[PDB]
RNA sequence: ACCUCGGAGCAGAACCCAACCUCCGAGCAGUACAUGCUAAGACUUCACCAGUCAAAGCGAACCUCAAUUGAUCCAAUAACUUGACCAACGGAACAAGUUACCCUAGGGAUAACAGCGCAAUCCUAUUCUAGAGUCCAUAUCAACAAUAGGGUUUACGACCUCGAUGUUGGAUCAGGACAUCCCGAUGGUGCAGCCGCUAUUAAAGGUUCGUUUGUUCAACGAUUAAAGUCCUACGUGAUCUGAGUUCAGACCGGAGUAAUCCAGGUCGGUUUCUAUCUACUUUAAAUUCCUCCCUGUACGAAAGGACAAGAGAAAUAAGGCCUACUUCACAAAGCGCCUUCCCCCGUAAAUGAUAUCAUCUCAACUUAGAUACCCACACCCACCCAAGAACAGGGUU
RNA sequence: UCUCUUACUUUUAACCAGUGAAAUUGACCUGCCCGUGAAGAGGCGGGCAUAACACAGCAAGACGAGAAGACCCUAUGGAGCU
RNA sequence: CCGAGCCUGGUGAUAGCUGGUUGUCCAAGAUAGAAUCUUAGUUCAACUUUAAAUUUGCCCACAGAACCAAAUCCCCUUGUAAAUUUAACUGUUAGUCCAAAGAGGAACAGCUCUUUGGACACUAGGAAAAAACCUUGUAGAGAGAGUAAAAAAUUUAACACCCAUAGUAGGCCUAAAAGCAGCCACCAAUUAAGAAAGCGUUCAAGCUCAACACCCACUACCUAAAAAAUCCCAAACAUAUA
RNA sequence: ACCCCUAUACCUUCUGCAUAAUGAAUUAACUAGAAAUAACUUUGCAAGGAGAGCCAAAGCUAAGACCCCCGAAACCAGACGA
């Protein structure tokens, strides 16, 4: 079965909280061919609003995104039509969570 | 220093439009003036050609904006010319 | 190679260049912010309780006393009819310095317990503390009026 | 000790490079002198229908010129001097 | 597979920030693009060689006017990593015949009409 | 196995686009009998050949299908027309095996050996904690799975070499790594002791002889402290062998009409080189076993049974010498004799802050923790020598 | 034969005298380690070493010399046999 | 040198195969493919060269290209100067890496196969040496100058103290299963303790946690390896204004 | 003069050779591009041109300028050899 970055691979729910869970999971999830967390409700909109807060403020004045999509220096050249819309946070298989 | 040079506006290479490169080398003894140097001869045919490829550009921009103000002002008088010819009767 | 690879596959060095530009760059706080600069109400209506009722007060040293003995001390004391209250420092020390016993603060430091009365019968709250000898008697208070141990074994005989 | 196998820049196993500081100085220069690329182009003085025949002219009569040239591509004169300057090789004194 | 790029319209929209930055008037726009190539056609495509050589940008270092109009634009546009543009600025105004045998066109990108070799 | 033609994906949107790439088909059928003639303009399978559409006009009337196919010559026929699974499908009119008896021109454009790339396979370590271990994950072993490393196997690729990079084992000499078989030090134990198991550190020193087999291996006999794992062009054939393996002879079984062949067995079968260049050709600290006593002590219910300290006796290795023995005899040798000396680091403790306890400390701190050899130097014609290839050296009173 | 090799004689050898070849040879003022590289370097990179020159010996290297590979493939190249 | 003697002649046999091919200087000049007893070759095309004739050739504005992503086709301006046709032929048609989209293989290979684009087979500087990465191209002399690309950063694990009676060996099941084999419920006294979160017991018994008090205050950086074979490999240096 | 700095012999072959791929000790001599159909250029004459034949809706006649060397195993004929 193929499985991209940022999909849940099992759910789970029911009259518990996150650490219960989240020692088993973290067990499993350290198991798994692939780089994976044991992530809550609430731990995963932390995730998403601390990569919106570090993209908004930023003190780069040069991003990926920028560059590769007005082309500057040429980087398409040596850049994948699909980094326009990875916007340099995926290489291969893998995903950076630190790029923004 | 090119980059202070350019920051004064003296160019970046020394060699570059100043007067140390521009002004003649020589002279004779009792003052007459040497005949010109080649590379001044040709630095001056080239902006020349330089100046005259401005003007030129400079003013078919102009005459073709004109013109465009002249096709505007044809189009607009003929949208305006819109009197009827004959009147209208009939239920009126 | 292909695109997709199991081991993480060698840039091109000039798409590295670009990475190591593009890197993100957190926000530089100026003078560094670290630098820069329930109970209670239960616990306040029961000692209002103990101490506009119950005028005999005795403060003595919570000494660890198993629990037998705890319940074996405390049975004696409430066969001759004195109570023992446990009311926590935090709650209490301000409501002496705000309820003028003061003078009485500067004692319950400290493990403390209360010995508490309606009935002055200091006679055998004296006669258990000599048959345990590990306990001291700090201090209180008879109608109103501080008073050290050699006041309440004088008050006593 | 430590051999790259193969060649070091080809291949599935390459030799490390990093980025160093003036490399990276250098790419962000580059960068600025291209943003203020972009903002010169990103200012227009005409737009497309102003400027829809305004160099048709030079651009025919150039192209005229070239025309010319080509057309005059033809073979050169030939002259009884140059021939009979060629009889000059047996000029002696006397 | 490698391509031609198409390049958006949102990078070649300006800003104000952008206008004080480099400070150039919204209208009245600059009449003349002083072009320079700054970098070679080597390792780059063939389309990007031809339009440096339609251009006339063979010879690096060498600057080139061209009219500030939108089919120039877009062919600086495709080749604008190659290249730097300056806005060509006349103090003096426009060279005259009688003027014409004595310009500069000066690191500022300022054509002078008139050049004495001499101190102010 | 495939060879020609067509459809779909790869090849997402003008065209085109390969693989011994993934699927599906074709070598016709049915209708008509104007399925007659002719003629602008076009398309085109990347060439040509071939193929495709068609206005108008004459004459009539009032084709479906995706591929559904074959050139020239020649043959048949009065003519029109018609002829190949020419399927190796741009088709030679008509021709098979075998060669180790082989030959030639070449090819590292292409295999076998070796190197190199890679790590599927192989090997190791760690993470996770199911499970086994009376209980107990972690004394010991370990599933599913994850992370990392190695380059010893079997492969895969075809990058140097086919105007030669000689080959398996064995002899000889070995260089190195440590992932340690023994000897050294230490931690844990389901460690009472002896024996063990597991882990850390240690590459100075060592790691046997035989029967069968060409064997590497493997089985067995006898030991030993141990009989290590590997790399070195599967180290080493201008140092050796040629038992095996893949030249020419022959036999057995089988295959084939036969020639002949077998990734089957068996008997036999030429191993050249006078060293030009690099490199090198005398760098003195030795380990191990056994015996006694300690001691039948510690330990242990008993049975069993040490570690230190010390003494002796050997063996090997290195260096050397002939008094005797022995080969022998103005001498060279071993089978004989003499000598052989330092540590080594894992960890265990004390004081004591960060963190007023404690804490062995990437806290400051304390403890366990070499000498020898050589050394002078135009007597030299010549002679002798325990010195020596020549040269050199020692003696000549 | 070997454990396990030793001693002696002859040839060879080394030196002196006379005579005097051959294969080989791009030029060489011809070192070591690690790395690199047409993937195994005396000649390239980093380091180390380094007065010059004979004579005897060795065989690890010069992918050493010899023989336009005796195995494999190719050629619309041959030949022998059935 | 007998798988068929030797010599002469046909014979300068033939060789899609190897080797070689001799003065100076300049210029243009790099590989879509189809057939083939063909893939070690050749013919046509394609590219390339020369000489002529003519007029458009590249870049491209909007609109236009099908139902079941990057882009392309077409294309007036515009910037430029090439393009087509005619005539005459040779030679290339045994291809490597890098980036990207894929296919095969192991989401192995300096592996194989297509496509787009670079570079190499031509120069110079850099990444150590260096084909293919980056910078840069049009040629000479100079004991002038400005620049391009261009030098790797990182060093990790301290965690509390004190305290604990009891309704009860809650009920059922079991020989007992007592907070802790399995089930229902989960109340309730002391100031404050779960009908018990780990251990531990055949079951018991025991000892830790959550709870009182206590008090400065939970102090809380949330992170993580190592191996091979001749000999480690520039020397080094934290602090004088880009 | 060396010492300093820079510098990976040549040819062939190949995607790519300092390559440890080929050839070469060195000198002297010898040793390898032959031609038609057409085209192009320069003359002569010109609806004709060429010293019969041939070509001709500007052609015809003349000239110039373009196509290597070595090498097999083999096949056949006639001799000579027990
Ligand atoms: C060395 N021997 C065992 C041998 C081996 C092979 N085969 C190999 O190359 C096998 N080598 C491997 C194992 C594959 C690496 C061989 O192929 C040969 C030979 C021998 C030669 C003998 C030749 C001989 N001459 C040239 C010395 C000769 O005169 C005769 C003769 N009888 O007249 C030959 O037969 C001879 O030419 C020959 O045939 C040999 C080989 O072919
Ligand atoms: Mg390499
Ligand atoms: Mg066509
Ligand atoms: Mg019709
Ligand atoms: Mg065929
Ligand atoms: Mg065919
Ligand atoms: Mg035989
Ligand atoms: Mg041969
Ligand atoms: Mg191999
Ligand atoms: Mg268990
Ligand atoms: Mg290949
Ligand atoms: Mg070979
Ligand atoms: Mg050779
Ligand atoms: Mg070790
Ligand atoms: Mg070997
Ligand atoms: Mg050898
Ligand atoms: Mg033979
Ligand atoms: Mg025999
Ligand atoms: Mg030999
Ligand atoms: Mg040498
Ligand atoms: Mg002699
Ligand atoms: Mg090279
Ligand atoms: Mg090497
Ligand atoms: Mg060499
Ligand atoms: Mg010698
Ligand atoms: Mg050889
Ligand atoms: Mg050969
Ligand atoms: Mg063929
Ligand atoms: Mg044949
Ligand atoms: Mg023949
Ligand atoms: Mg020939
Ligand atoms: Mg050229
Ligand atoms: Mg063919
Ligand atoms: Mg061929
Ligand atoms: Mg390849
Ligand atoms: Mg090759
Ligand atoms: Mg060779
Ligand atoms: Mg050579
Ligand atoms: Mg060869
Ligand atoms: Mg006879």
């Amino acid at each position: 079965t193929p499985v991209k970055a940022g999909r849940l691979v099992v759910e789970m729910g029911g009259r518990c909280e996150f650490e219960e869970v989240q020692g088993f999971l973290d067990q499993v999830a350290h198991k798994l061919p692939f780089a994976a967390k044991a992530v809550s409700r609430g731990t995963l909109e932390k995730m998403r609003k601390d990569q919106e807060e570090r993209e908004r403020n930023n003190q780069n004045p040069w991003t990926f995104e920028r560059i590769a999509t007005a082309n500057m220096l040429g980087i398409r050249k040596v850049l994948s039509p699909y980094d326009l819309t990875h916007k340099g946070k995926y290489w291969g298989k893998f995903y950076m969570p630190k790029r923004v | 220093g090119g980059q202070w040079r350019l920051q004064q506006g003296l160019a970046a290479n020394p060699s570059g439009y100043g007067p140390l490169t521009e002004l003649p080398d020589w002279s004779y003894a009792d003052g007459r003036p040497a005949p010109p140097m080649k590379g001044q001869l040709r630095r001056k045919a080239e902006r020349e050609t330089f100046a005259r490829r401005v003007v030129l550009l400079s003013q078919e921009m102009d005459a073709g904006l004109q013109a465009w103000q002249l096709r505007q002002q044809k189009l607009q008088e003929e949208q305006r010319k819109q009197e009827n010819a004959l009147k209208p009767k009939g239920a009126s | 190679s292909k695109a997709v690879t199991r081991h993480r596959r060698v840039m091109h060095f000039q798409r590295q260049k670009l990475m190591a530009v593009t890197e993100y760059i957190p926000p530089k706080p100026a003078i560094h912010p670290s630098c820069l600069p329930g109970l209670i109400r239960l616990l306040r209506r029961e000692i209002a309780a103990v101490f506009q009722d119950n005028r005999m007060i005795a403060v003595c040293q919570n000494v660890a006393l198993s629990a037998e003995d705890k319940l074996l001390m405390r049975h004696q004391l409430r066969k001759h009819k004195i109570l023992m209250k446990v009311f926590p420092n935090q709650v209490l020390k301000p409501f002496l310095e705000d309820s003028k016993y003061q003078n009485l603060l500067p004692l319950f430091v400290g493990h403390n317990m209360l010995l508490v009365s309606e009935e002055p019968k200091v006679k055998e709250m004296v006669r258990i503390l000599r048959t345990v000898p590990f306990l001291p008697l700090l201090g209180g208070c008879i109608d109103d009026t501080i008073l050290s141990r050699q006041g309440f074994i004088n008050y006593s005989k | 000790r430590g051999r790259i196998p193969g060649r070091q820049w080809i291949g599935k196993h390459r030799r490390p490079r990093f980025v160093s500081l003036r490399a990276k100085q250098n790419m962000i220069r580059r960068l600025e002198i291209e943003a203020e690329n972009h903002y010169w182009l990103s200012m227009p003085y005409m737009t497309r229908e102003q400027e829809r025949g305004h160099a048709a002219v030079r651009r025919r009569e150039a192209f005229e010129a070239i025309k010319a040239a080509a057309t005059s591509k033809f073979p050169p004169h030939r002259f009884i001097a140059d021939q009979l300057d060629h009889l000059n090789v047996t000029k002696k004194w006397s | 597979k490698f391509t031609r790029s198409r390049i958006p319209e949102k990078v070649f929209q300006a800003s104000p920030e952008d206008h004080e930055k480099y400070g150039g008037d919204p209208q009245n726009p600059h009449k003349l693009h002083i072009v320079t190539r700054i970098k070679s056609t080597r390792r780059r495509p063939y389309w990007e060689k031809d339009i440096i050589k339609m251009l006339g940008l063979e010879k690096a270092h060498t600057p080139q006017v061209h009219k500030n109009i939108p089919s120039v634009n877009a062919k600086l546009k495709v080749v604008k990593h190659l290249i730097r543009i300056k806005p060509l600025k006349l103090p003096q105004g426009l060279p005259a015949e009688e003027n014409m045998s004595n310009t500069c066109l000066k690191s500022t990108g300022e054509l002078v009409v008139q050049w004495h070799l001499k101190p102010v």
